[PDB]
């Protein structure tokens, strides 16, 4: 929590052109006519086996 | 545009749409020179950039009517004498090289289709 206050105070003293260079997230199409900035997190789960039905991409590699 | 409607109908689970696209594929092939007809019919059922077949496209999209669709595509390829090369096609791109339709059916936990 103490380090988090230091991070946000450093972020406010940056110029607006340099705020655009350091940009969290990527633009993704999550639905029909719906574009949102999103953050990617990977995960491995060994205990609940299911057939995968809901996904945004058929091909599972880094594309 | 016959290639586009087959891959779309096989993903959504449209049985009655699929049988009509296959009969029109039967008609387009019979009026031909007759030299490389198995090379022509595998040119229609395969995406050219990835090597993905319409059998692979159905198994990636599990529907309430998936097990009926697979029987239609296998009975179709049997009567055109290409049942071997249709069921053992592979991906060609470097990311997924070697993956087959049996590989997809095991990962999707389809014990009856395997």
């Amino acid at each position: 929590l103490q380090r988090a206050r230091t991070i946000l105070e450093f972020e406010k003293m940056l110029p607006e052109w340099l705020r655009s260079r350091f940009r969290m997230g990527e633009l993704c199409k999550v639905a029909d006519e719906d574009f949102r900035l999103c953050l990617r997190i990977n995960e491995v789960k060994w205990t609940e086996w299911k057939t995968h039905v809901s996904f945004l991409n058929e091909d599972p590699g880094p594309i | 545009r016959l290639k586009k409607r087959i891959f779309a109908a096989v993903s959504e689970g449209c049985v009655e749409e699929l049988r009509e696209l296959l009969q029109d594929l039967q008609d387009l092939c019979r009026r031909r020179r007759g030299l490389d007809v198995p090379d022509f019919l595998m040119h229609k059922l395969t995406a050219s950039d990835t090597g993905k077949t319409c059998l692979m496209k159905a198994l990636l999209n599990i529907n309430p009517n998936t097990k009926e669709i697979v029987r239609i595509l296998l009975a179709f390829a049997e009567e055109n004498d290409i049942l071997d090369r249709f069921i053992n096609a592979e991906y060609t791109e470097e990311a997924y090289e070697g993956q087959t339709a049996l590989n997809i059916a095991i990962e999707r936990r389809q014990g009856d289709i395997t």
